[PDB]
Parts: C-alpha cells; structure tokens; sequence
C-alpha cells in the first residue's frame, strides 16, 4: 500500500579495483616501503594494516584505535 | 614438469594450504608461512606486476610465472560447472601462494629440485 515518507535505501558498498597496491610503495630495486601502520595487537601479528585516517590511526577486526 | 605443480595445487587445496588472492599473499608474505607461489604474465598490470615481483624478492618466497590468468583459474578450479565436460566460464587469478602441510607427495621434491638448480 502507499505511505507518506519516502523510502530508506542501503549503504552501497564502495568497492575498490586492485586496493593492495595502494597499501605499499615499490621500490626501483626488489625491496619495499610500507606506507600505513602494521596492527600491534596479539590477534594479528605483522600482517594486517591500519587505516590512515586524517587525524587518527584505526584497525577493523581487532578494533584498535590511536589519536595523535 | 607442470603436472608435478598441479599435483602440488592438488594436495595445498585437499589439505587447504593455499592461501591465494594478492591480498591474502600480502597477509602471508608479512606473516611468513609463503614456500611457492605462482604467477601469470602478458596481461594489462605494468606497475602491479612490480609490486608483486618486489614482495618476492623482499625475502626467501620463489616464482613460477605462466603466461594466462585463465589457465591458472582453471587449473586451481574456481568456476567449475559441469566437470562431466569444459567448464563453463572461469576467472583469470593472478597471484596464488601455496603451503602444502601434507608435503608427504611425488611432486614437491622434483620442484624443489628445479629450484635447487
């Protein structure tokens, strides 16, 4: 039936094509330089990376946050 | 000597010891469990290809490059509809890094016999 207000839509994920390149920086030799902060929790080891935020440093799964 | 390879892809799929995808690669080669990974080439990645290169260069982590993405999808087996014929329609993958735990097999030995030469 017709109602008043109109409808609520769902967050559309905005997904991203080849997101790991942006997370390191290559070198012209066969080394690295690792852009964004590596998880200091137990869960993950050295593996995941945090979010670079514009004032703050976060981590999804372990939940980790770290103002400035 | 890829049927040695596909029997390696064979035993880190049954014990499920792959742990595939670039960023799942990433993940691994930071967490060091990585021992092979395979690669395909002659595709649209310029820089990317670099990136890839770069993390296996950084520490003790081998290459096998194919040529088709396809191929290497359809060899790991992602998009298998009716295996009683051709599959249908399979994705072209990239960067597969496996970790066999059930190691006890005929084909990692002459593979890493390959790679002591």
């Amino acid at each position: 039936k017709s109602y008043t207000t109109p409808k609520k839509n769902k967050h559309k994920r905005k997904k991203v094509k080849l997101a790991v390149l942006k997370y390191y920086k290559v070198d012209e030799n066969g080394k690295i330089s690792r852009l964004r902060r590596e998880c200091p929790s137990d869960e993950c080891g050295a593996g995941v990376f945090m979010a670079s935020h514009f004032d703050r440093h976060y981590c999804g799964k372990c939940c980790l946050t770290y103002c400035f | 000597v890829n049927t040695a390879l596909q029997e390696v892809l064979k035993t880190a799929l049954i014990h499920d010891g792959l742990a595939r995808g670039i960023r799942e690669a990433a993940k691994a080669l930071d967490k060091r469990q990585a021992h092979l990974c395979v690669l395909a080439s002659n595709c649209d990645e310029p820089m990317y290809v670099k990136l890839v290169e770069a993390l296996c260069a950084e520490h003790q982590i081998n290459l096998i490059k194919v040529d088709d993405n396809k191929k290497l999808g359809e060899w790991v087996g992602l998009c298998k509809i009716d295996r009683e014929g051709k599959p249908r329609k399979v994705v072209g993958c990239s960067c597969v890094v496996v970790k066999d735990y059930g190691k006890e097999s005929q084909a990692k030995d002459v593979i890493e016999e390959y790679f002591k030469c």
